[PDB]
This record gives C-alpha cells, sequence and structure tokens, in this order.
C-alpha cells in the first residue's frame, strides 16, 4: 500500500536550485513527518531536514545553513525541498522517507527511525 | 589592665573580627553613597579630542 | 565524515557472530537512547533495522540485536549467512533537533 | 513541622496527607459562597511538562543590567499539558462524593 | 500558520535603550500570547504592547 514517489533525476549547473519532490501514498499524509536524507554515489548517508506536514515549521542541517527552502502540500499529499547554492560536491542521490508519528503532546521531531523510503532521485552537477 | 598569671591562645588568621569589619565597612560605605546622583545620564556618545 | 564514527569494514566466515560498533560523544549518544541502524544492498534505498536501540521493526529475526553503553553502540550481526553481505549504517539523535549518520561499513565477503 | 509554601489555586500541589480518610471542611456548609476544602488520604499523582525546547536569550537594557527573553524554539512546537491517571481520579472523586454525602 | 492549526507563540521585535543612552538599537524576542495586547485605536494589527 505505502509507496513514496519522487521526480526524475536531473542535471544542473553549479549554484542552481534543485526542486526535489516527494509524493506520498498509502498513509495519512498529515500524521507522519516526511524526512530527508542524502547519499553521494557509492558513499554513506547524510541527514537533511524535518518538515511538519501540518504546520510547515522546519529545521535542517547546519552544513546547509546558507539557504534551503521547504514546502508542504496538504491537499496534494506531497512535500517539496530545495537545495540552493549548489556545489559540485553536492551531487548525490536524494531520498525522502516516513519518520515517526507526529504526537499531539510529545516532540517526536528527532526520532531517527523512518521505516518507508522513496525510490530515490539524484542531481548531477556539471 | 595587666593580668598576673594568664595564658591564652591567639590564632590570628581565623580571627572573625576581620569579617565583622569587612562586612561592616561594605555595608556602611555602600550606604553612604545612597543620596547622591546615580550618574546614569552620562552613558552618552563622547565625540572628542583633536590630535595629541 | 561527521563525528559519529563506525568501522570501515568487518569480515568473518559463515556461522560467525560479529559486532559492528558505533561511537559518538557524551553530547549526542551518551545522553540520549535514540539509536537506529540501516541496511542497504547497492543500487537501492536502505532498509531500517532497530528503530529504537533494541526494539524490532518487522520480521527480521533476532540476528541483529543492538546494544549501547556510554558513547558506544553496537549491531550484533549474529548467525552470519553470507547473503547478508551489504552496507550497514549507524545513526542517532543529536543536538539542536538534528540527526547524524555513522560512517557506514562493509560486511564479509569470505 | 515543616509546611510547604507552594502557590496553587485549584489543586494543592506537593501537600501533606490526611492520616486516615478523606475529610472536608467549611466554616458552614449552608453558605454556598464559602470555600469548601477537601483533603485526600490517597495522593493522586499529577505530571506536567512543557516539551517545547525553549531557549534563553540575554538582551541588555541601559547600563549593565540584563533582561532575559525567549529566543528561537529549537524543535517542533507542542502543547503544554498535564496528565492524571483516569482510574485514580475516578476513584478519588467518587470517594469525595461519599464524603460529601455524609453531609448531604 | 494555517489559521490556528498550531500551538502558537508570537514573535516580536522592539527598540531598546542600549548601553549608550541616545543610540538605541533594534532587538528581537518572543513572548507567550497572554502578555501581548493590541495597541492601535483602530482595527490595525501591526503594532502591539506588553499587557502592562
Ligand atoms: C501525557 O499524556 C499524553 C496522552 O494524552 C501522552 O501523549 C501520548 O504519548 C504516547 C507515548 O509517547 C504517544 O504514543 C505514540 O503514539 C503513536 C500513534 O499511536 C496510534 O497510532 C499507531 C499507528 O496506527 C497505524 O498502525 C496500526 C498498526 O500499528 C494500524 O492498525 C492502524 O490502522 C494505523 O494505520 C495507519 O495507516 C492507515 C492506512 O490506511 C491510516 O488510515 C492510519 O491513520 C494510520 O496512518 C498505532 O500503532 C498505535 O497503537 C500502538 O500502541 C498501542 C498502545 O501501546 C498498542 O496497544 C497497539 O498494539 C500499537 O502497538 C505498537 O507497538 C508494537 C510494539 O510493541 C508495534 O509492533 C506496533 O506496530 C505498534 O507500533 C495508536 O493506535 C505511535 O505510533 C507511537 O509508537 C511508535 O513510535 C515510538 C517512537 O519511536 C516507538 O517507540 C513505538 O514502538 C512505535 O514505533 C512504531 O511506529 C513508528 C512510526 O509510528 C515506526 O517508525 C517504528 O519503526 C515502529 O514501527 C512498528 O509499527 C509500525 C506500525 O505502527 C509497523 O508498520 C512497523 O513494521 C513496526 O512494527 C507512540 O506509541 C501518543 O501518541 C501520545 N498521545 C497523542 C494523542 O499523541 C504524553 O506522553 C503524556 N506525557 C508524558 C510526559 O508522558
Ligand atoms: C523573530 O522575528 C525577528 C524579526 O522580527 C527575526 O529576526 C530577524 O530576522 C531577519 C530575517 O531572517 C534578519 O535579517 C537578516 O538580514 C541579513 C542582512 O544583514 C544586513 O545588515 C547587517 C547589519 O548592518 C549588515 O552587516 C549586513 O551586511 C547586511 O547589510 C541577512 O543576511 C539574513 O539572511 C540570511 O539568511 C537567509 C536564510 O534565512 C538567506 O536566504 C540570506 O541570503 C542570508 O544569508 C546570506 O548571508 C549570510 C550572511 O548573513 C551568508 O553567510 C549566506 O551564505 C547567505 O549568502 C537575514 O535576512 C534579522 O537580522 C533578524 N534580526 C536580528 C536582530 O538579527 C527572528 O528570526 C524571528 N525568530 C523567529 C523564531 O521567528
Ligand atoms: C534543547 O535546547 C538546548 C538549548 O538550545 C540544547 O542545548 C544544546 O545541546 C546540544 C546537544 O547536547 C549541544 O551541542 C553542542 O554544542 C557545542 C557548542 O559549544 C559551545 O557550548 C559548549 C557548552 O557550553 C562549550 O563547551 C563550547 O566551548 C562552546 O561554548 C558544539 O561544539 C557541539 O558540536 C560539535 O560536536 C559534535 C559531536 O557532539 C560534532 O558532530 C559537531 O560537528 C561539532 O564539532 C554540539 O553541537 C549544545 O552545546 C547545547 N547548548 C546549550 C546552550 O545547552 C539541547 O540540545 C536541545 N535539545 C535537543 C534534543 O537538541
Amino acid at each position: 500500500e505505502v509507496q513514496l514517489v519522487e521526480s526524475g533525476p536531473e542535471l544542473k549547473e553549479p549554484g542552481a536550485s534543485v526542486k526535489v519532490s516527494c509524493k506520498a501514498s498509502g498513509y495519512t499524509f498529515t500524521d507522519y513527518y516526511i524526512h530527508w536524507v542524502r547519499q553521494a554515489p557509492g558513499q554513506g548517508l547524510e541527514w537533511m531536514a524535518w518538515i511538519n506536514p501540518t504546520t510547515g515549521r522546519s529545521s535542517f542541517a547546519r552544513g546547509f545553513q546558507g539557504r534551503v527552502t521547504m514546502t508542504r502540500e496538504t491537499s496534494v499529499s506531497t512535500a517539496y525541498m530545495e537545495l540552493r547554492r549548489l556545489r559540485s560536491d553536492d551531487t548525490a542521490v536524494y531520498y525522502c522517507a516516513k519518520a515517526g508519528y507526529i504526537a499531539l503532546y510529545v516532540d517526536y521531531s528527532g526520532y531517527p527511525n523512518f521505516n518507508s523510503w522513496g525510490q530515490g532521485t539524484l542531481v548531477t552537477v556539471s | 589592665l595587666v593580668l598576673g598569671n594568664v595564658t591564652e591562645n591567639f590564632n590570628m588568621w581565623k580571627n572573625d573580627m576581620v569579617d565583622q569589619m569587612h562586612e561592616d565597612i561594605i555595608s556602611l560605605w555602600d550606604q553612604s553613597l545612597k543620596p547622591c546622583v546615580k550618574l546614569t545620564p552620562l552613558c552618552v556618545t563622547l565625540i572628542c579630542s583633536n590630535a595629541t | 565524515q561527521s563525528a559519529l564514527t563506525q568501522p570501515a569494514s568487518v569480515s568473518g566466515s559463515p556461522g560467525q557472530s560479529i559486532t559492528i560498533s558505533c561511537t559518538g560523544t557524551s553530547y549526542d549518544v551518551g545522553s540520549y537512547n535514540l539509536v537506529s541502524w540501516y541496511q542497504q544492498h547497492p543500487g537501492k534505498a536502505p532498509k531500517l533495522i532497530i528503530y529504537e536501540v533494541s526494539q524490532w521493526p518487522s520480521g527480521v529475526s533476532k540476528r541483529f540485536s543492538g546494544s549501547k553503553s556510554g558513547n558506544t553502540a553496537s549491531l550484533t550481526i549474529s548467525g552470519l549467512q553470507a547473503e547478508d553481505e551489504a552496507h550497514y549504517y549507524c545513526c542517532s539523535y543529536a543536538g539542536s533537533s538534528t540527526v547524524i549518520f555513522g560512517g557506514g561499513t562493509s560486511l564479509t565477503v569470505l | 513541622h515543616g509546611i510547604r509554601p507552594v502557590v496553587s489555586t485549584q489543586l494543592l500541589l506537593n501537600g501533606s496527607l490526611a492520616e486516615k480518610e478523606i475529610v472536608i471542611r467549611s466554616e458552614n456548609l449552608t453558605n454556598n459562597a464559602k470555600i469548601i476544602i477537601v483533603h485526600l488520604h490517597t495522593p493522586v499523582e499529577i505530571v506536567c511538562t512543557r516539551p517545547n525546547n525553549n531557549t534563553r536569550k540575554s538582551v541588555r537594557i541601559g547600563p549593565g543590567q540584563t533582561f532575559y527573553a525567549t529566543g528561537d524554539i529549537i524543535g517542533d512546537i507542542k502543547q503544554a499539558h498535564c496528565n492524571i491517571s483516569e482510574e485514580k481520579w475516578n476513584d478519588t472523586l467518587q470517594k469525595v462524593g461519599i464524603e460529601l454525602q455524609k453531609h448531604f | 500558520v494555517k489559521n490556528g492549526t498550531v500551538e502558537e507563540m508570537k514573535n516580536c521585535s522592539f527598540n531598546t535603550t542600549t548601553e549608550i543612552r541616545d543610540k538605541e538599537k533594534k532587538e528581537y524576542a518572543l513572548f507567550y500570547k497572554p502578555d501581548i495586547v493590541p495597541l492601535s485605536e483602530t482595527n490595525n494589527t501591526s503594532e502591539y504592547r506588553l499587557i502592562n
């Protein structure tokens, strides 16, 4: 039932903005954080950010403090993120995944367990 | 008043009288400055002297 | 790599039991117990193992029990079957509502 | 013996205990405007929390003296709340019910 | 955000008498809602005040 879907892979110039997209299915999109993570080709993982799909508030990695943009689409069951000021080093695969339940009374933003992934999408920098 | 046959200990550095006068002077002196102006209108941008 | 450290590669024969370590600092893992691990065969998205220090997400059997002590955490790959050859990752909650990943590793080919 | 000076309006937090049973007090129960105290033998356990990770900031005012105010919340905000176990509250409220029926 | 689908706190900024008397500086802080009151004689929501 559950399946996360993303846009297709892209090719970009340095300093560009990468509109990576993440559409949800098989679960109530408003009840779970959608959670981002990076992976350079053939290397390890790197965390990106949070987004409360109901509230829109977010925080993200200090390494990207220069500029990053977020968006939540409640009526579309889809979320967007945008890495901006793109370096050649920033070429990598990008994922979105379903993190912990958004409790009405406990700060679940932080629990690193996420048990459903998107299929993955990359951006090439040239 | 001289004392004929006394024998008494004198530890000096634990003599409380210094504390009983340190706090005395701090309380007295800090009370003496109460009625005077509390400057406050002088924290101002000083624009000043020519060459030394 | 980031502060969360993990061994580069660990190897062993079939039937062995192995501990993949994960080290942090008193700030992040020595103060909070939100440690999780991920498995990944190349060319695909990873898959979660241990959603919370020791609890079990799905029908993955007891062969990957976790543990923690101080700034250290472990993944007990046990009852080794060579088809489990894959990359394994540490990750844990950290300061400032951030999450960090361990360096990853490579399992036996022997 | 040491009393607790805690400020609290509707529920007397961190208080002592009645030695035997729930007891009730009033200057005269006929006057509805009078406060009616209730004292409990069994302590109901209340836990409260404010899980917004509020952060401290230090503005300064005039000469020297600082003034503190809330900075950016780290994390995702959540409601401040208080929790009480349901069965304890139900049983204790019913027992206070019988103690009121002793006068009514 | 989302017309009250949130456990809101309001952010506000203000001018303070900095360490120099007549060189005031801008500053930002945040307060819980019961300690802010509308100021304007009109319906305007832009300007606010402490409840004191
Ligand atoms: C004060 O007071 C207050 C009150 O008021 C409080 O608050 C609170 O708190 C608490 C604590 O913190 C919290 O809790 C939380 O919750 C959440 C939610 O809940 C709910 O929900 C869920 C979900 O549901 C779903 O699913 C199911 C199954 O499960 C199904 O059936 C259903 O249907 C659903 O579905 C989905 O989908 C669909 C599609 O269609 C849709 O429709 C829907 O909507 C959805 O979306 C559930 O689950 C729950 O339940 C549970 O619980 C109970 C009790 O306990 C039980 O009984 C049951 O059975 C269940 O169980 C559990 O467990 C087990 C083990 O043991 C497992 O196995 C299972 O599965 C389950 O889980 C309800 O109903 C929740 O979620 C949470 O939990 C989680 O998280 C945590 C953190 O980390 C952990 O620890 C845990 O363990 C869990 O985990 C899980 O999950 C996650 C996510 O979520 C993940 O990630 C992980 O991994 C895991 O996983 C698992 O599971 C899954 C599913 O679930 C699967 O898939 C996998 O495979 C695995 O297995 C928690 O619990 C709450 O919330 C609160 N409240 C509010 C209102 O919010 C406070 O706290 C106080 N204060 C103080 C200071 O304390
Ligand atoms: C509660 O509400 C308050 C306000 O009511 C808010 O605080 C204020 O927020 C604004 C907006 O974020 C801050 O404005 C900043 O302005 C600077 C520009 O500074 C100029 O002025 C100084 C002082 O003279 C000069 O020295 C300087 O050269 C400039 O002329 C911007 O730089 C800030 O934006 C950066 O971050 C953005 C991402 O959020 C980027 O998109 C943007 O491009 C800027 O980044 C760029 O510059 C960086 C260096 O600054 C560089 O390193 C990056 O790589 C990138 O190229 C910002 O617009 C204002 O300063 C805040 N107030 C104070 C007193 O600081 C609170 O944030 C709010 N809090 C909450 C919790 O809601
Ligand atoms: C709830 O809110 C509070 C207040 O906002 C947060 O408190 C911070 O908590 C984090 C995590 O424990 C702390 O993070 C660390 O901050 C260091 C900053 O150093 C300054 O402060 C320390 C402490 O006074 C001094 O010793 C130091 O000299 C500086 O003055 C960073 O240096 C740390 O990052 C480094 O280490 C990590 C590994 O741990 C590396 O991966 C990094 O790359 C980096 O090299 C670390 O980030 C922070 O100090 C706390 N601040 C305060 C004021 O208490 C809570 O964390 C927050 N709750 C949650 C769950 O986040």
